[PDB]
Order: C-alpha cells, then sequence, then structure tokens
C-alpha cells in the first residue's frame, strides 16, 4: 500500500493530535472530523499503528483508537479490501511486544466483529482458536483477551447456527487451557466459558463433567481473578444444574463459606452470590444443614458498611447488599426457625457503641423482618419504641437504616393501638423528613410513604400535620428527593380519600406541584412521579380539581399524541427515527383515566373538544399489555363520566375488548372486563348484537382456576350487567357459572355494583330459573351476604326465595334449610322470611 | 372491583431500599 507523503501529513496530524494547548487540538480535532470519512486515511492509520515501528507507542496506539473510532462509526461505508487490510493487519499483530499496542489491537478486532459484524469476519473465529495454539505467549494471550471480549458482548449470537456452530469447537478447546501455566490465561478461560453456563449451551452441557472437574482442580488458585471466576461458575451451575453438583454439594458450601470470608472482597462478593441462588432452591434446607451456624454470622458480618464506604458516606452492588439480600431470602426460607441464630447477633450488635455495628444490627433486623416476622412479635414491643428513638440517632447512616427497618415493621405498628407505637413513629418520621441529610431524607420519605400505605384512613387525624411537612419539603428539596416526596403525596391522596379535599389543604398543595409541573418538559422522564402523583391528588379532590383540569388534560394527550406519532415514525423509518418510549403515554393515560373518575361529567366540556377516543383506539391495538391496560381504564371511566362520546365507538371498541380478555395478562383481562360492564349499564338493550364476543370467554374466564380475587369479582359484575340488559342470550347460561359467580361476589361489599350484577342474575333468574336449581344454596348464601339491599332488590330475593319454596314444596324446603349455617338461616327469615 | 392502577407498585419500585 502507498506511503511517504500524505505520510508525513498522517504523522504531523497525529503530533498535533497529542498537544498540550487545547486550540490545537481543536483544529486538528476539525482535521481528523474532515478526514475521517475516507478510506485511504483508515489505511494510513493502520499502517501507522501495525507497520511503523520508527514512531513512539503513544502516537501509534492513538493512530489506533482513532481508526477504532471511524470504525465505531461509518464504518458500514468504507469499501472491503481495506477493511480487510486493517482485519488482516490485525490479526497478524495480535500478540505484541509492547502492552500499549497488543491493547489498541485488541480493541481494534473486538469493535470490528461488534459493528461490521460476526458473521460478516468468517474466519476470525477459527482463526483465533488457532492463535491460541501458538508458541508464542503474547499472541496466546491477545487472542483470548479478544475471544473473552466477543464472548461476552455476543454469546446469543455465537449459541445461534448463524455463525454455523463455533462453540462446538470453542468451548472444548477453552477447557484444555483451564490447566494452562499463566493465570491471565486460565482466568481468560473460564471467563470464555462462564457466558454459556445459564444458557445451557450443547457444547458445555455435553462436556459439562469436563468442566467440573477442571473446576474443583483450580479451586485453590491463589490468583483473586481465577478464584472470582471459579465462584462465577459454581453459582452459575448451581443455578442451572443442580444434578452434576450434587455428590459433591458439602465440599463446595464449605469451599463457598470459606470465600465469602476471602480477604479480597471481590472473591467475596462473588462467593456469597452463591447463597443468594441456593436460597432460591428447595433443597436449601437440608444442604445447608451443620453450615448454618457459621454461615448466618458470616453474612451478619459482610452487612457492615466497608471501609472505603463509610469514608465515602459520613450506588451499586456490594458485598454488604449480597449479604443482605441472601440473609433476607434465607430468612423467608427457615422463617422462625432462623430466629435462634439470629437472635444472638441482634442482641450484641442492636445496643452496641460502635455505631457501625448498630447500623448493621438495624440493617439485619430489618432485613429478616419479612420471614422471621411471627417469631419476632414478642419482641417488638421492646425494639420498635428503641428504632423510634435511634431516628433521633446523632449519625446520619443510623437514621436511614431505621427509618427503613420501621417501615418493615409498619404492619405490626398500625395493627397495635395507634397511640403507643404508629403516632409517635409518625411524629418522628415527620422530623425526620426535613432532616438535614439528603441519604436521611429519602429514606425517611419512603418509609413515610410505606407507613402511609400501610394505615390508610388512621391517617385521617394527623393529615394536617402531615401536609405541613410535607409541603415544607417542597422548599428543602434537592430534586433527588422531590420524585420520593410526590410518591409520598399520592400515597397521601390514595390513602386518605376524600378527606384529602378543603379549600387551606388544596392552596397549600397545588401551587407547589403546579410550579414543577410547569417548570418540566415534555421529554423529562421525571413528569413520571409527577403525574402519577397528580393521578392520585385529582381522584382524591374530585371536583375540588376543576380549576387545574385543562391544561393537565391537554398536557395527557398531547403526550399521548405524540408518543403515537413517534411510534408510527420510528416504525416507517426505524434507523432515521428512535422509538418513542411508551411510559409516558402510559403515565399520560392514567392521569387521564385519573380525571375521569372524581372529575367524572366535568370532563364532558373537555373530551368533547378532543380527539382522545382516536388515539385511544391506537392504544388499545397497542402491543405492549400497559398501554391497553390503561386504556381500558381510560375507557371504562369515559364510559361512565360521558357516554355520548363514547357511542360511537362502541362498535369498533367491543371486537377489540374481545381479543382482549385473554387472563394471561391479568391487569389487561381485568380492566377490558370492567370496562365491558361499564358500557352494558350506559348502552341498554342496544348492547344485543355483542353479547357473543365477550360471553363464552367470561364464562371461561370465571370458572378457571386460579384466578385473582379482583379478576373474578369484575368478571361476576359484568357477566351480572349483562344478563341485567341482555337476559335473553346471557341468562339462558348458569351453573356454567353462578357457583363461582355467588362464591366471588358474595364477599363484596355492598354498593353500586353487585346492586347492577344481582338485580342482573335476579332478571337473568325469571328467564331461566331452571339452571339456578342445581346449586340453589350458592344464590341463598349470596342473598344473605347483602346488609342492606335497595328494596326493589329486596323484594325481588323475596320473590324468587318464596318462589323456589312453594316450588319445591315446604318441609323438604327445611330439609334443604336444616343445612344453613345459623346466620344465614336467620338472616333470611329476617329481612326476607323465607 | 375496579380498574387495576399499577401505580402504588411503580412507586414502591422507586422507594430507597438498602439492598
Amino acid at each position: 500500500k502507498p506511503d511517504e507523503q500524505g505520510l508525513q501529513q498522517i504523522l504531523q496530524l497525529l503530533k498535533e493530535s497529542q498537544s498540550p494547548d487545547t486550540t490545537i487540538q481543536r483544529t486538528v480535532q476539525q482535521k481528523l472530523e474532515q478526514l475521517n470519512q475516507y478510506p485511504d486515511f483508515n489505511n494510513y492509520l493502520i499502517f501507522v499503528l501495525t507497520k511503523l515501528k520508527s514512531e513512539d507507542e503513544p502516537t501509534r496506539s492513538l493512530s489506533g483508537l482513532i481508526l477504532k473510532n471511524n470504525v465505531k462509526a461509518h464504518f458500514q461505508n468504507f469499501p472491503n479490501g481495506v477493511t480487510d487490510f486493517i482485519k488482516s493487519e490485525c490479526l497478524n499483530n495480535i500478540g505484541d511486544s509492547s502492552p500499549l499496542i497488543r491493547a489498541t489491537v485488541g480493541i481494534l478486532i473486538t469493535t470490528i466483529a461488534s459493528k461490521g459484524e460476526l458473521q460478516n469476519w468468517p474466519d476470525l473465529l477459527p482463526k483465533l482458536c488457532s492463535l491460541l495454539d501458538s508458541e508464542d505467549y503474547n499472541t496466546c494471550e491477545g487472542a483470548f483477551g479478544a475471544l473473552q471480549k466477543i464472548c461476552e458482548d455476543s454469546a446469543e449470537i455465537l449459541d445461534s447456527d448463524v455463525l454455523d456452530r463455533p462453540l462446538n469447537i470453542m468451548i472444548p478447546k477453552f477447557l484444555q487451557f483451564f490447566k494452562h501455566s499463566s493465570p491471565k490465561i486460565r482466568s481468560h478461560a473460564v471467563a470464555c466459558v462462564n457466558q454459556f453456563i445459564i444458557s445451557r449451551t450443547q457444547a458445555l452441557m455435553l462436556h459439562i463433567d469436563s468442566f467440573i472437574e477442571n473446576l474443583f482442580a483450580l479451586a485453590g488458585d491463589e490468583e483473586p481473578e481465577v478464584r472470582k471466576n471459579v465462584c462465577r461458575a459454581l453459582v452459575m451451575l448451581l443455578e442451572v444444574r443442580m444434578d452434576r453438583l450434587l455428590p459433591h454439594m458439602h465440599n463446595i458450601v464449605e469451599y463457598m463459606l470459606q470465600r465469602t470470608q476471602d480477604q479480597d472482597e471481590n472473591v467475596a462478593l462473588e462467593a456469597c452470590e452463591f447463597w443468594l441462588t441456593l436460597a432460591e432452591q428447595p433443597i436449601c434446607k437440608d444442604v445447608l444443614v451443620r453450615h448454618l451456624p457459621k454461615l448466618i454470622p458470616v453474612l451478619v458480618n459482610g452487612m457492615k458498611y466497608s471501609d472505603i464506604d463509610i469514608i465515602l458516606l459520613k450506588s451499586d452492588w456490594n458485598l454488604r447488599k449480597c449479604s443482605a439480600a441472601a440473609l433476607d431470602v434465607l430468612a423467608n426460607v427457615y422463617r422462625d426457625e432462623l430466629l435462634p441464630h439470629i437472635l444472638p447477633l441482634l442482641k450484641e450488635l442492636l445496643f452496641h457503641h460502635e455505631w457501625v455495628v448498630k447500623e448493621s444490627g438495624i440493617l439485619v433486623l430489618g432485613a429478616i423482618a419479612e420471614g422471621c416476622m411471627q417469631g419476632m412479635i414478642p419482641y417488638l414491643p421492646e425494639l420498635i419504641p428503641h428504632l423510634i428513638q435511634c431516628l433521633s440517632d446523632k449519625k446520619a447512616l443510623v437514621r436511614s437504616i431505621t427509618c427503613w427497618t420501621l417501615s418493615r415493621y409498619a404492619h405490626w405498628v398500625v395493627s397495635q393501638p395507634p397511640d403507643t407505637y404508629l403516632k409517635p413513629l409518625m411524629t418522628e418520621l415527620l422530623k425526620r423528613i426535613l432532616d438535614s441529610n439528603k441519604r436521611v431524607q429519602e429514606a425517611a420519605c419512603s418509609a413515610f410513604a410505606t407507613l402511609e400505605e400501610e394505615a390508610c384512613t388512621e391517617l385521617v387525624p394527623y393529615l394536617a400535620y402531615i401536609l405541613d411537612t410535607l409541603v415544607f419539603a417542597f422548599s428543602k428539596y434537592q430534586h433527588k428527593n422531590l420524585l420520593i416526596l410526590y410518591d409520598a403525596i399520592g400515597t397521601l391522596a390514595d390513602s386518605v380519600g376524600h378527606h384529602l379535599n378543603k379549600p387551606e389543604y388544596i392552596q397549600m398543595l397545588m401551587p407547589p406541584l403546579i410550579q414543577k409541573w410547569n417548570m418540566l418538559k415534555d421529554e423529562d422522564k421525571d413528569l413520571f412521579p409527577l403525574l402519577e402523583c397528580l393521578s392520585s391528588v385529582a381522584t382524591a379532590l374530585q371536583s375540588g380539581f376543576l380549576p387545574y383540569c385543562e391544561p393537565v388534560y391537554q398536557r395527557c394527550v398531547n403526550l399521548v399524541q405524540k408518543t403515537l406519532a413517534q411510534a408510527m415514525l420510528n416504525n416507517a423509518q426505524p434507523d432515521q427515527y428512535e422509538a418513542p418510549d411508551k411510559d409516558f403515554m402510559i403515565v399520560a393515560l392514567d392521569l387521564l383515566s385519573g380525571l375521569a373518575e372524581g372529575l367524572g361529567g366535568n370532563i364532558e366540556q373537555l373530551v368533547a373538544r378532543s380527539n382522545i377516543l382516536t388515539l385511544m383506539y391506537q392504544c388499545m391495538q397497542d402491543k405492549m399489555p400497559e398501554v391497553r391496560q390503561s386504556s381500558f381504564a381510560l375507557l371504562g371511566d369515559l364510559t361512565k363520566a360521558c357516554f355520548q362520546h363514547v357511542k360511537p365507538c362502541i362498535a369498533d371498541f367491543m371486537p377489540i375488548l374481545g381479543t382482549n380478555l385473554n387472563p394471561e395478562f391479568i391487569s389487561v383481562c381485568n380492566n377490558a372486563t370492567w370496562a365491558i360492564g361499564e358500557i352494558s349499564i350506559q348502552m341498554g338493550i342496544e348492547m344485543q348484537p355483542y353479547i357473543p364476543m365477550v360471553l363464552h370467554q367470561l364464562v371461561e374466564i370465571i370458572n378457571r382456576p386460579n384466578t385473582p380475587k379482583t379478576l373474578l369479582e369484575n368478571t361476576a359484575i359484568t357477566i351480572g350487567r349483562l344478563g341485567y340488559v341482555c337476559p335473553q342470550e346471557v341468562a339462558p347460561m348458569l351453573q356454567q357459572f353462578i357457583r363461582p359467580w355467588c362464591t366471588s361476589l358474595r364477599n363484596i361489599r355492598d354498593n353500586e355494583e353487585k346492586d347492577s350484577a344481582f338485580r342482573g342474575i335476579c332478571t337473568m333468574i325469571s328467564v331461566n330459573p331452571s339452571g339456578v336449581i342445581q346449586d340453589f344454596i350458592f344464590f341463598c348464601d349470596a342473598v344473605a351476604s347483602w346488609i342492606n339491599p335497595k328494596d326493589d332488590l329486596r323484594d325481588m330475593f323475596c320473590k324468587i326465595l318464596h318462589g323456589f319454596k312453594n316450588q319445591v314444596g315446604d318441609e323438604n324446603w327445611r330439609r334443604f334449610s336444616d343445612q344453613f349455617p345459623l346466620p344465614l338461616k336467620e338472616r333470611l327469615a329476617a329481612f326476607y322470611g323465607v | 372491583p375496579g380498574k387495576m392502577d399499577s401505580r402504588g407498585e411503580h412507586r414502591q419500585d422507586r422507594r430507597e431500599r438498602p439492598y
């Protein structure tokens, strides 16, 4: 290839490339940018890097890295035999004396294989594998580094047959290098093999025995990279293959218990993982016998902040988090059986005069809370007032962890008399929300949200107090916490409901919300807590939200509109245009449904001006279930609020509702059934033409195990409603349901729903009395839940019950009535008689 | 027996936790 004039130009350009002052390097930044699109230039780059020994390491390496960026951006462009020249030069120089040159070459190869593509370098893998065998150590190491990077980057491409089947050659090749002299090499080998465990890729699986043997042979390797890789190997293996590990299990946990205490905290982390993974397996209890008593203290010891973190404070997975996690899981496995092991530890840690210890103790308390709750109940009356005291602790990390652990005992706290625990707890938590430290602000805010979730309407007496602090936070908050503050406020709204609406409360709350609202861009993810917060505030405030509605309504529909528009654009030009992030759509639909409910009937003026339904029609057809879900919720809410604007759309909508039942998605199925139910009421007899799309499915649903409570209730309700508007189809199906219908509906509060549904079961029963006879018990018991029926409903029940009585004959009505539980048989005579 | 919110869960995932 050419040289010798432009060569000097490249040399000079690279010289200026590294220069002390910004001016020169910006000028050559421009020169570089312009030249970067010409292939000949790149030929010069690889030439300088590999072939020119005259130049210093830094310069060559820089040539290589600039070339590397040139691949990174617009590699697709430059023409073949150039690219092939680069490839060849790279592969011939892979082993190189200079560590820096070797690294550059590596990143080049790596970036070419990732970018241009794996198929587009056909001979790469076989070449690297042939290089592994080399007598030159450096070539061996560079080839192995490349292979490792390649395995990490694409496992899935490698396990596919698009490459043919490379792993079939590579994996057995890798296993032969576990025995290598160089620790770097062994490290590379087991690292490469590790990518393929969870996949259960054929090559590894068929060689599994070889693998595990060589793994054991490496167990005692001094070198921490090797130990660490072995540990990873054993964790993943544990996950995928229980069988081949079983015989060696005890020795293995003996080893892991040792690695967990390892001097090098990386090895220690990778080992500690093992307990997290083992606690998921069903045989855990059996394997952990006789290692458990040591294992727990070990985990409790790893749970204090490492010294580096103690310095940094006063972000990511560390020994402490893994230990804590493993302890939580275990405490869920052993439940109350763990307490004899934990209690002594807690006794020494909790009251300790060294705050790191105390902290790790409180952490332990929190972690074991879920699994050990029952066994811990006896000790709470002593502990909780102690934690409430800790929130006042001089050290911040103590305050925060205390907030969390208390939060984990919140349920027990609200289940007790409010003045002894709940009240102090709330006062002190509120104090801590305003804490001068941000970590404590976030922890306290989260805890408090947790508490609000746990005690609802119990908060009411204290509402003003709470608001006083909450809004004040608006002034003190750095916006990282501000989001947690929104979540706190939304949770407050959800918990106290309509008690939230008073002029002073709204005047206090709204301005700062509106403030952050105005100043957030439609592109900003931080909108999510803010709108999810308003969504709940609005449902809570109801009519009192009127002043603030128009602007928020508009913004939501805009958000939904832009996201849809962007989705289609992306669909059309996916290379030129980037996909929308549908979360904005979801949050926006949420807020919308949130106004539709509690503003209901007052959105009419707004909806009448909107394309909102034209958009919803698209949302329902979206591949992403959460969108469909929010969308059907909205459909129901509008259906209630203003039906006039829906009625046009019910023709197209219904078929869509009918293909969205699909109980595999619970929330979707639910919101869709609910929606249908809301349609029928407004549609009266006009619902006639389609039952048939929905019915068979609804019956299949209400009869399905194992179906979540709410889905079943909603199903029964809408079926009842369907039978209420259109008893002619519908009702002549029963005992296909109504066992489930009744068993479900009997557990629901008395309200508009199930008033509708029961009126429907009655007008359905007039039409097909034959079906309800087989089990009439379920219906009696259902009529019996019913503390306060509407007089009409009552009378219906009377007519039906008496009808049955006279029908079946008296006395043998009573042979039937004899299996009535006391309260049932009594209420039946009391309200109806009988 | 209303709509399903999924919002409280989002709030949960955003909450502070030690591990």
